[PDB]
């Protein structure tokens, strides 16, 4: 039998609205839902029933990707899950599977499905929205991993002892195998589990193949006025998240100079606060600072050079900083990009703390959430938030490499 | 054949109404249980238990060409359902197919059964009856029926997977390309389903030619055309006036934009009698006079044909005024605008236009079209390469369609050899709003300029202004403002601001302008100075 769930107290079901879809997308939609209808996991959702959660497809034949995101927000416990072994991030090779899926085995208490309700558009408005609720776990709810975690570990448990060498867990719907094998070695493991998961749509990371990269002061053979007004800019920048950074002494270069392209001349104590906020930077960025116990929050925007970097912090804390190589397609869509580093940036997470980041996107929200889902291929959504870029953040992250 | 009503609840903590039920003439109280009369004998009402302590006001009005119950409290009290279709087909949406039928159900509400356990609530006296079927006028009506109908024609559209039917509210349209036999024969057969389970299709409210009137619109065999919708004149408005206009007006806002309903609805703030004349608000009179105006329009175009391609093309017309043609080759769907409004740029504007298009036409056609913008390509790429926002195109065409968006800014990654270093600054008094916008310059000229009403942040801009006013074709200009550097980098060419739009007039007459920020009270050359000369007495 299902157990009791419970909305957090003073907290109601959703009441979200659909977003326009393509014909395609719908098509598939329908397709999906009937089938899942047929089966059992779904049933029409009443006039009476007032909740709703948005809908989207993502891709080939389609999956559907319910947005239960504020859902989540409002289901009481299942906090302890959103548990994690430091090693992933060493393994050679992960797999990561979408078992979603395996959820609808599960049966949900008739006394929160209601809380479930989701819309299928129609193009141009054809005819009503074709509502639907779960009567099973439903993929993209936190309580379902929780729920399902009996079912999975009478499986898990026994392959684990078998290969302790590798790593399983399993992140909301998404299960990640890690191991150090040959890669004939582990396509096998892999294999394997899926056939007694069974009684696909998934990807590839290579975690020792990701390069650390760090904030770097510039190194000049010759320095001028701007050189060092761009350089203390930053230096003040930094200040701001990383202790001990100072340029009194640094600025003290350019007190009595304002020709740009004149050359300055160095003093030892100029020399030491450089070397100084240097060595700071570099010991400080090797740290470890995380704590589980405050949002992850990682915020994305482009090098003043064009190339999107990204940091990973808790408030003014900066845990990592990273910058992805500049795009050729000059002509690429805008939120396609965004898209591809967000996705890029929460799967590295992942492996990292275990969990996906709050972003904050340098796009306007209400373009961002009317097309994100058209350039999307995972089965999260994190939540996110959108921001500005100041110029000095830009000039800033052009800092990032290694 | 019988199907089990939905069952339905109040808010938690509430109780059905218990009103107070005015009286009303005798010639009234003759003509509302003439009316009951016949609405019990068909099935629609029934007399309320003995128990029933639940009451709701009656009305009665002068025919609009008469029975009114004041369901507000039980609304009021009512859970809330699910609102299953916001949002009107569009004909241009309609595919153009061969014959076209309009029908509608009549007294839709009477063939659906309302649940033995809610129609207590519906009690009203004049005798006592209570609500059999969906009672006019509350809340769950409109939601179960939409719902109803829905499930009743969906087994009709998978049986003809060929007819187009498009049903909104009691309003259906069947349109096919099958001969006019078969397509009259299918007509037959949907009208055969509905009257089957109940719901009767009014020979009078039925349509075989053309033109046919389509929710507001008419529809042409060759094009479709939204007529002007005429809003009530009234001498006198009641409550139920202002109710019934809102609810006319919330239609026509899916229709046209700029409708508001706010200062409207505010007339009738609750518990008034239904009949009460309401008190006209200055703001309540604006609003309607505005709808009027805006609905006072008319619309036009033709059919889609999925086929073919589905293009949009953009062009640019006076100012702020931004327009658009959706098409298919040179048959026009529908045209429409954008005119939205601090500091933007064109290529800022045209994105937003792009972003309207997107999704107005995801929502009519799902699909997207293909653009065509007056602006060229290695400009608009170059533009969004730099930017730091990122913004959503699809693929799209350059069209020389003047004038076209173009961005022409000079600013440069480095210093200008050579060029004069302008150092700007500007202060402002918080308590008498008297400030100071100057510069220092590496070749040795300052200037102060004293400002009266001003803000840090307008004594900054007014500082950079000042720079490059008396600067030559090649300039670098240093700030110490986040703000300022900002705007400039946005390279803004229309703005509201008086002084935003002098510094874009002066930045479009540079070769090339190269621009820096500095922090503050760091004792920085330059900044130092003209920090202490524009703080001087401030």
């Amino acid at each position: 039998e299902p157990i009791k769930i419970m909305l957090k107290p003073g907290k109601d079901g959703p009441k979200l609205r659909q977003w326009p879809l393509t014909k395609e997308k719908i098509e598939a939609l329908k397709e999906i839902c009937e089938k899942m209808e047929k089966e059992g996991q779904l049933e029409e959702a009443p006039p009476t029933n007032p909740y709703n959660t948005p809908t989207f497809a993502i891709k080939n034949k389609w999956r559907m990707l319910i947005d239960f995101r504020e859902l989540n927000k409002v289901t009481q416990d299942f906090t302890e899950i959103q548990p994690h072994p430091a090693g992933l991030a060493k393994k050679r090779r992960i797999t990561v599977l979408d078992v979603g899926d395996a959820y609808f085995s599960i049966p949900l208490h008739e006394d929160f499905r209601p809380y479930t309700a989701f819309t299928l558009p129609s193009v141009n408005n054809a005819e009503p929205g074709k509502r639907y609720i779960y009567k099973v776990l439903p993929q993209g709810w936190k309580g379902s991993p929780a729920i399902f975690q009996h079912t999975m570990r009478q499986v898990l448990e026994p392959f684990r002892k078998a290969n302790k060498d590798v790593i399983i867990i399993q992140y909301m719907d998404d299960i990640l195998i890690a191991s150090d094998r040959t890669d004939l070695e582990h396509d096998r493991v892999v294999l394997q589990l899926k056939e007694l998961l069974n009684g696909w749509m998934g990807y590839e990371l290579w975690p020792t193949k990701w390069k650390l990269q760090k904030i770097q002061l510039p190194q000049k053979e010759i320095w001028t006025v701007n050189d060092i007004q761009k350089l203390v800019g930053v230096l003040n920048w930094a200040a701001q998240l990383y202790p001990g950074i100072k340029t009194k002494h640094l600025c003290r270069l350019i007190s009595g100079k304002m020709t740009l392209t004149e050359e300055v001349q160095w003093t030892e104590l100029a020399e030491a606060e450089l070397e100084e906020n240097r060595i700071i930077l570099s010991q400080e960025q090797e740290g470890h600072y995380y704590q589980e116990e405050k949002e992850l929050e990682a915020t994305v925007q482009k090098d003043q050079d064009n190339q999107w970097t990204y940091k990973i912090h808790q408030e003014e804390k900066i845990l990592k900083v990273g910058k992805y190589a500049k795009v050729k397609n000059t002509h690429t869509n805008g939120i396609r990009l965004l898209a591809q580093v967000v996705q890029k940036i929460g799967k590295e997470a992942l492996v990292i703390w275990g969990r996906i980041p709050k972003f904050h996107l340098p796009v306007e929200r209400e373009i961002w959430e009317q097309w994100w889902d058209n350039y999307w291929q995972v089965t999260w959504i994190p939540d996110w938030d959108f921001v500005s870029t100041p110029p000095l953040v830009r000039l800033a992250f052009n800092l990032v490499g290694d | 054949a019988k199907v089990e009503p939905i069952k339905i609840m109040l808010k938690p903590g509430k109780d059905g109404p218990k009103l107070r039920q005015w009286p009303l003439t005798k010639e009234k109280i003759e003509a509302l249980k003439e009316i009951c009369e016949k609405m019990e004998k068909e099935g629609q009402l029934e007399e309320a238990p003995p128990t029933n302590p639940y009451n709701t006001p009656t009305f009665a009005i002068k025919k609009k060409d008469r029975m009114l119950i004041d369901f507000r409290e039980l609304n009021k009290v009512t859970q809330d359902f699910t609102e299953i279709q916001l949002g009107i087909p569009h004909p241009a949406g309609l595919a153009k197919k061969r014959r076209i039928t309009v029908l509608d159900v009549g007294d839709a509400y009477f063939s659906i059964p309302l649940h033995e356990d809610f129609r207590p609530y519906t009690a009203f006296t004049l005798k006592r009856y209570i609500y059999k079927v969906l009672p006019q006028g509350w809340k769950g009506s409109p939601a179960i029926f939409q719902h109803t109908m829905r499930q009743v024609l969906e087994p009709f559209r998978k049986a003809n997977k060929d007819v187009i039917i498009i049903q909104y509210m009691d309003d259906i349209l069947i349109a096919s390309d099958r001969t006019d036999l078969e397509h009259d024969r299918v007509v037959l057969q949907l009208k055969e389903l509905l009257n089957g389970l109940g719901f009767s299709t009014p020979d009078e409210k039925f349509q075989k030619d053309p033109p046919y009137h389509w929710m507001g619109y008419e529809l042409w065999p060759t094009k479709w055309k939204l007529q002007k919708i005429q809003l009530p004149q009234k001498e006198i408005w009641t409550v139920n006036d202002i109710q019934k206009l809102v609810g006319v007006l919330n239609w026509a806002a899916q229709l046209y934009p700029g409708i508001k309903t706010k200062h409207l609805c505010r007339l009738i703030s609750g518990k008034m009698t239904l009949t009460e004349e309401v008190q006209w608000t200055e703001l309540a009179e604006a609003e309607l006079e505005e709808n009027r105006i805006i609905l006072s329009q008319e619309q036009e175009g033709h059919y889609y044909q999925e086929e073919k391609e589905l293009e949009a093309t953009v062009q640019k017309d006076q100012d702020n005024q931004w327009t658009y043609k959706i098409h298919q080759e040179e048959k026009i769907l529908k045209v429409g605008k954008y005119a939205k409004v601090t500091h933007t740029n064109g290529i800022r504007l045209l994105a937003q236009v792009v972003q309207k298009i997107g999704k107005e036409a995801l929502v009519i056609w799902g699909r997207i079209p293909k653009f065509h913008l007056p602006v060229e390509r290695e400009i608009w790429e170059q533009w969004w390469d730099n930017y730091w926002q990122v913004t959503w195109i699809p693929d799209w065409d350059f069209v020389s369609t003047p004038p076209l968006v173009r961005l022409a800014f000079n600013l440069v990654g480095d210093p200008i050899p050579g060029a004069e270093t302008f150092y700007t600054d500007g202060s402002c008094n918080r308590q008498s709003k008297e400030g100071k916008a100057g510069y220092v310059t590496d070749r040795g000229k300052d200037k102060v300029k004293k400002l009266e009403q001003t803000t840090n942040q307008q004594a900054e801009l007014e500082a950079f202004a000042m720079a490059l006013t008396d600067s030559g074709p090649k300039v670098n200009i240093i700030v110490d403002s986040q703000y300022v550097m900002g705007i400039v980098a946005s390279q803004p060419t229309e703005s509201e601001s008086k002084i935003v739009n002098q510094i874009i007039e002066e930045m479009i007459k540079k070769e090339a302008i190269y621009v820096a920020w500095v922090p503050a009270h760091k004792g920085i050359g330059g900044n130092q100075e003209v920090d202490h000369l524009v703080s001087q007495g401030i």
